[PDB]
Protein backbone atom coordinates (compact mmCIF):
# COMPACT_ATOMS: atom_id res chain seq x y z
CA UNK A 1 0.00 0.00 0.00
CA UNK A 2 0.91 3.67 0.18
CA UNK A 3 2.56 3.34 3.58
CA UNK A 4 4.77 0.50 2.38
CA UNK A 5 5.76 2.31 -0.77
CA UNK A 6 5.90 5.93 0.25
CA UNK A 7 7.09 5.92 3.83
CA UNK A 8 10.23 3.87 3.40
CA UNK A 9 11.15 5.65 0.17
CA UNK A 10 10.19 9.09 -1.09
CA UNK A 11 7.49 8.85 -3.75
CA UNK A 12 7.63 11.31 -6.61
CA UNK A 13 4.53 13.26 -7.59
CA UNK A 14 3.95 10.63 -10.30
CA UNK A 15 4.13 7.79 -7.80
CA UNK A 16 1.78 9.63 -5.41
CA UNK A 17 -0.73 10.07 -8.22
CA UNK A 18 -1.40 6.28 -8.19
CA UNK A 19 -3.32 6.79 -4.95
CA UNK A 20 -5.67 9.40 -6.29
CA UNK A 21 -9.23 8.54 -7.31
CA UNK B 1 12.88 2.97 10.25
CA UNK B 2 10.29 5.61 9.36
CA UNK B 3 7.60 6.77 11.83
CA UNK B 4 4.42 5.60 10.11
CA UNK B 5 2.11 7.98 11.95
CA UNK B 6 4.11 11.06 11.07
CA UNK B 7 4.73 9.78 7.55
CA UNK B 8 1.02 9.25 6.96
CA UNK B 9 0.17 12.75 8.11
CA UNK B 10 2.59 14.09 5.60
CA UNK B 11 1.38 11.76 2.82
CA UNK B 12 -2.23 12.85 3.05
CA UNK B 13 -1.23 16.49 2.69
CA UNK B 14 0.81 15.55 -0.38
CA UNK B 15 -2.16 13.60 -1.82
CA UNK B 16 -4.39 16.64 -1.25
CA UNK B 17 -2.09 18.66 -3.50
CA UNK B 18 -1.39 15.98 -6.08
CA UNK B 19 -4.93 14.69 -6.41
CA UNK B 20 -6.79 17.93 -6.42
CA UNK B 21 -10.44 17.67 -7.37
CA UNK B 22 -10.10 13.93 -8.00
CA UNK B 23 -9.70 13.27 -4.29
CA UNK B 24 -8.29 10.07 -2.81
CA UNK B 25 -8.80 7.23 -0.42
CA UNK B 26 -6.20 6.91 2.33
CA UNK B 27 -5.95 3.26 3.32
CA UNK B 28 -2.91 2.73 5.58
CA UNK B 29 -3.68 -0.87 6.57
CA UNK C 1 -13.30 18.96 19.22
CA UNK C 2 -13.22 22.21 17.21
CA UNK C 3 -16.49 23.38 15.72
CA UNK C 4 -15.29 25.28 12.70
CA UNK C 5 -15.11 25.25 8.92
CA UNK C 6 -12.43 22.82 7.64
CA UNK C 7 -11.31 23.07 4.05
CA UNK C 8 -8.60 21.71 1.83
CA UNK C 9 -5.54 20.50 3.56
CA UNK C 10 -6.91 21.39 6.98
CA UNK C 11 -9.92 19.17 6.33
CA UNK C 12 -7.67 16.31 5.25
CA UNK C 13 -5.54 16.67 8.36
CA UNK C 14 -8.64 16.58 10.54
CA UNK C 15 -9.78 13.35 8.84
CA UNK C 16 -6.36 11.81 9.30
CA UNK C 17 -6.58 12.50 13.04
CA UNK C 18 -10.20 11.51 13.52
CA UNK C 19 -10.09 8.33 11.49
CA UNK C 20 -6.92 6.75 12.74
CA UNK C 21 -6.00 3.29 11.45
CA UNK C 22 -9.30 3.16 9.57
CA UNK C 23 -8.22 5.77 7.06
CA UNK C 24 -10.70 7.91 5.16
CA UNK C 25 -11.78 9.17 1.79
CA UNK C 26 -11.60 12.79 0.62
CA UNK C 27 -13.94 13.33 -2.31
CA UNK C 28 -14.30 17.05 -2.93
CA UNK C 29 -16.37 16.82 -6.08
CA UNK C 30 -19.13 14.76 -4.45
CA UNK D 1 -20.37 15.58 0.07
CA UNK D 2 -17.70 16.57 2.53
CA UNK D 3 -17.14 20.04 1.13
CA UNK D 4 -20.79 21.04 1.51
CA UNK D 5 -20.98 19.50 4.97
CA UNK D 6 -17.66 20.41 6.51
CA UNK D 7 -16.08 23.22 4.52
CA UNK D 8 -18.96 25.53 3.48
CA UNK D 9 -20.91 24.35 6.56
CA UNK D 10 -19.54 22.94 9.87
CA UNK D 11 -19.02 19.27 10.72
CA UNK D 12 -19.25 17.96 14.25
CA UNK D 13 -16.74 15.28 15.19
CA UNK D 14 -19.49 12.70 14.52
CA UNK D 15 -20.05 14.13 11.07
CA UNK D 16 -16.30 14.05 10.25
CA UNK D 17 -16.30 10.41 11.26
CA UNK D 18 -18.81 9.69 8.52
CA UNK D 19 -15.86 10.03 6.08
CA UNK D 20 -13.74 7.38 7.72
CA UNK D 21 -13.39 3.97 6.08
CA UNK E 1 13.16 6.15 18.60
CA UNK E 2 10.78 8.99 17.74
CA UNK E 3 12.02 12.49 16.79
CA UNK E 4 10.68 14.58 19.67
CA UNK E 5 10.84 17.89 17.82
CA UNK E 6 8.86 16.65 14.85
CA UNK E 7 6.49 14.71 17.11
CA UNK E 8 5.76 17.80 19.19
CA UNK E 9 4.96 19.88 16.13
CA UNK E 10 2.46 17.30 15.12
CA UNK E 11 1.01 16.97 18.64
CA UNK E 12 0.22 20.64 19.01
CA UNK E 13 -1.72 20.63 15.74
CA UNK E 14 -3.66 17.61 17.00
CA UNK E 15 -4.35 19.37 20.33
CA UNK E 16 -5.60 22.43 18.41
CA UNK E 17 -8.24 20.22 16.77
CA UNK E 18 -9.10 18.10 19.78
CA UNK E 19 -9.22 20.89 22.33
CA UNK E 20 -11.02 23.49 20.34
CA UNK E 21 -12.19 26.49 22.32
CA UNK E 22 -10.90 24.96 25.56
CA UNK E 23 -7.31 25.49 24.45
CA UNK E 24 -4.31 23.73 25.99
CA UNK E 25 -0.94 24.11 27.57
CA UNK E 26 1.94 22.44 25.75
CA UNK E 27 4.58 21.49 28.29
CA UNK E 28 7.19 19.20 26.66
CA UNK E 29 9.68 19.19 29.55
CA UNK F 1 4.03 14.17 30.09
CA UNK F 2 2.54 14.40 26.62
CA UNK F 3 5.87 13.78 24.90
CA UNK F 4 6.47 10.62 26.91
CA UNK F 5 3.00 9.31 26.30
CA UNK F 6 2.16 10.47 22.82
CA UNK F 7 5.43 10.41 20.93
CA UNK F 8 6.45 6.84 21.63
CA UNK F 9 2.90 5.56 21.10
CA UNK F 10 0.03 7.02 19.12
CA UNK F 11 -2.51 8.67 21.41
CA UNK F 12 -6.15 8.39 20.47
CA UNK F 13 -8.34 11.49 20.41
CA UNK F 14 -9.49 10.50 23.92
CA UNK F 15 -5.94 10.28 25.21
CA UNK F 16 -5.06 13.63 23.60
CA UNK F 17 -8.03 15.24 25.32
CA UNK F 18 -6.27 14.82 28.71
CA UNK F 19 -3.95 17.65 27.70
CA UNK F 20 -6.67 20.14 26.96
CA UNK F 21 -7.60 22.88 29.44
CA UNK G 1 9.88 37.14 11.56
CA UNK G 2 6.59 37.39 9.64
CA UNK G 3 4.32 40.28 10.50
CA UNK G 4 0.94 38.83 9.70
CA UNK G 5 -2.30 37.57 11.18
CA UNK G 6 -1.90 34.07 12.71
CA UNK G 7 -4.99 32.08 13.53
CA UNK G 8 -5.91 28.58 14.53
CA UNK G 9 -3.44 25.93 13.68
CA UNK G 10 -1.07 28.43 12.07
CA UNK G 11 -0.96 30.39 15.33
CA UNK G 12 -0.23 27.22 17.30
CA UNK G 13 2.57 26.27 14.93
CA UNK G 14 4.11 29.71 15.30
CA UNK G 15 4.03 29.38 19.11
CA UNK G 16 5.62 25.95 18.91
CA UNK G 17 8.50 27.41 16.90
CA UNK G 18 8.92 30.61 18.90
CA UNK G 19 8.70 29.04 22.32
CA UNK G 20 10.96 26.06 21.94
CA UNK G 21 11.62 23.89 24.99
CA UNK G 22 9.63 26.33 27.11
CA UNK G 23 6.33 25.33 25.55
CA UNK G 24 3.34 27.65 25.47
CA UNK G 25 -0.33 28.01 26.19
CA UNK G 26 -3.06 28.51 23.58
CA UNK G 27 -6.17 29.96 25.21
CA UNK G 28 -8.54 31.14 22.50
CA UNK G 29 -11.43 32.06 24.75
CA UNK G 30 -9.38 34.50 26.85
CA UNK H 1 -6.01 37.16 24.81
CA UNK H 2 -4.01 35.70 21.97
CA UNK H 3 -6.82 35.74 19.44
CA UNK H 4 -7.44 39.47 19.84
CA UNK H 5 -3.72 40.22 19.79
CA UNK H 6 -2.40 37.87 17.15
CA UNK H 7 -5.27 36.62 15.02
CA UNK H 8 -7.65 39.60 14.61
CA UNK H 9 -4.66 41.96 15.09
CA UNK H 10 -0.94 41.26 14.40
CA UNK H 11 1.63 40.03 16.91
CA UNK H 12 5.29 40.89 16.66
CA UNK H 13 7.71 38.12 17.56
CA UNK H 14 8.02 39.74 21.02
CA UNK H 15 4.27 39.65 21.44
CA UNK H 16 4.08 35.95 20.41
CA UNK H 17 6.70 35.24 23.04
CA UNK H 18 4.35 36.55 25.70
CA UNK H 19 2.46 33.23 25.29
CA UNK H 20 5.41 31.03 26.02
CA UNK H 21 5.67 29.29 29.39
CA UNK I 1 -2.51 18.70 -9.25
CA UNK I 2 -4.72 21.24 -7.42
CA UNK I 3 -5.65 24.37 -9.32
CA UNK I 4 -6.09 26.83 -6.51
CA UNK I 5 -4.61 29.88 -4.83
CA UNK I 6 -1.55 28.99 -2.69
CA UNK I 7 -0.28 31.51 -0.19
CA UNK I 8 2.15 31.68 2.66
CA UNK I 9 3.00 28.43 4.27
CA UNK I 10 0.71 26.49 1.95
CA UNK I 11 2.61 27.87 -1.04
CA UNK I 12 5.93 26.89 0.52
CA UNK I 13 4.70 23.38 1.21
CA UNK I 14 3.56 23.03 -2.39
CA UNK I 15 7.01 24.11 -3.62
CA UNK I 16 8.69 21.65 -1.28
CA UNK I 17 6.62 18.83 -2.78
CA UNK I 18 6.87 19.90 -6.41
CA UNK I 19 10.57 20.66 -6.40
CA UNK I 20 11.95 17.66 -4.62
CA UNK I 21 15.73 17.33 -4.30
CA UNK I 22 16.14 20.45 -6.44
CA UNK I 23 14.84 22.74 -3.73
CA UNK I 24 13.27 26.10 -4.50
CA UNK I 25 13.26 29.77 -3.71
CA UNK I 26 10.40 31.66 -2.03
CA UNK I 27 10.71 35.38 -2.72
CA UNK I 28 7.49 37.10 -1.70
CA UNK I 29 8.63 40.65 -2.29
CA UNK I 30 9.55 40.05 -5.94
CA UNK J 1 6.93 37.11 -8.61
CA UNK J 2 5.43 34.05 -7.00
CA UNK J 3 2.85 35.90 -4.94
CA UNK J 4 1.32 37.62 -7.98
CA UNK J 5 1.40 34.40 -9.99
CA UNK J 6 0.41 31.78 -7.47
CA UNK J 7 -1.21 33.45 -4.48
CA UNK J 8 -3.30 36.33 -5.89
CA UNK J 9 -3.64 34.38 -9.18
CA UNK J 10 -3.42 30.58 -9.73
CA UNK J 11 -0.32 28.61 -10.69
CA UNK J 12 -0.48 25.42 -12.69
CA UNK J 13 1.94 22.70 -11.66
CA UNK J 14 4.21 23.86 -14.53
CA UNK J 15 4.14 27.40 -13.21
CA UNK J 16 5.00 26.25 -9.64
CA UNK J 17 7.95 24.41 -11.11
CA UNK J 18 9.33 27.70 -12.38
CA UNK J 19 10.32 28.40 -8.73
CA UNK J 20 12.40 25.29 -8.32
CA UNK J 21 16.19 25.55 -8.33
CA UNK K 1 18.91 9.18 12.47
CA UNK K 2 16.50 11.89 11.35
CA UNK K 3 14.15 11.45 8.35
CA UNK K 4 15.47 14.09 5.95
CA UNK K 5 12.29 14.32 3.89
CA UNK K 6 10.06 14.94 6.87
CA UNK K 7 12.64 17.22 8.47
CA UNK K 8 12.87 19.35 5.33
CA UNK K 9 9.12 19.77 5.14
CA UNK K 10 9.16 21.06 8.64
CA UNK K 11 12.18 23.31 8.04
CA UNK K 12 10.63 25.16 5.14
CA UNK K 13 7.56 25.99 7.20
CA UNK K 14 9.85 27.30 9.94
CA UNK K 15 11.80 29.38 7.38
CA UNK K 16 8.51 30.82 6.09
CA UNK K 17 7.80 32.15 9.59
CA UNK K 18 11.33 33.22 10.47
CA UNK K 19 12.18 34.84 7.15
CA UNK K 20 8.98 36.63 6.48
CA UNK K 21 9.10 39.10 3.62
CA UNK K 22 12.81 38.44 3.09
CA UNK K 23 12.06 34.98 1.75
CA UNK K 24 14.62 32.18 1.45
CA UNK K 25 16.25 29.65 -0.78
CA UNK K 26 15.84 26.03 0.26
CA UNK K 27 18.84 24.07 -0.98
CA UNK K 28 18.86 20.58 0.60
CA UNK K 29 21.69 19.13 -1.51
CA UNK L 1 23.86 23.08 4.59
CA UNK L 2 20.54 23.50 6.37
CA UNK L 3 19.77 19.79 6.33
CA UNK L 4 23.11 18.95 7.91
CA UNK L 5 22.77 21.59 10.56
CA UNK L 6 19.08 21.67 11.32
CA UNK L 7 17.89 18.11 10.90
CA UNK L 8 20.34 16.40 13.20
CA UNK L 9 20.05 19.14 15.82
CA UNK L 10 17.25 21.60 16.49
CA UNK L 11 18.12 25.04 15.16
CA UNK L 12 16.97 28.04 17.15
CA UNK L 13 15.15 30.88 15.42
CA UNK L 14 18.52 32.68 15.26
CA UNK L 15 20.20 29.74 13.58
CA UNK L 16 17.31 29.39 11.10
CA UNK L 17 17.65 33.05 10.20
CA UNK L 18 21.01 32.30 8.51
CA UNK L 19 19.08 30.67 5.68
CA UNK L 20 16.89 33.63 4.94
CA UNK L 21 17.60 35.96 2.01
CL1 LIG M 1 7.51 14.40 10.87
CL1 LIG N 1 5.64 12.73 0.01
CL1 LIG O 1 -5.34 28.67 5.87
CL1 LIG P 1 -3.27 12.63 14.07
CL1 LIG Q 1 -1.34 12.52 17.36
CL1 LIG R 1 9.75 24.72 15.12
CL1 LIG S 1 6.54 16.43 -0.29
CL1 LIG T 1 12.91 23.87 13.15
ZN1 LIG U 1 6.12 15.95 10.32
ZN1 LIG V 1 -15.01 29.71 9.47
ZN1 LIG W 1 -3.91 27.09 6.42
ZN1 LIG X 1 -1.34 12.31 15.12
ZN1 LIG Y 1 -19.83 29.44 9.39
ZN1 LIG Z 1 -3.95 38.87 7.22
ZN1 LIG a 1 11.06 23.16 14.24
ZN1 LIG b 1 -4.51 43.19 9.29
ZN1 LIG c 1 -8.89 30.61 -3.68
ZN1 LIG d 1 6.68 14.54 0.86
ZN1 LIG e 1 -9.24 32.91 -7.91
Amino acid sequence: GIVEQCCTSICSLYQLENYCN
Amino acid sequence: FVNQHLCGSHLVEALYLVCGERGFFYTPK
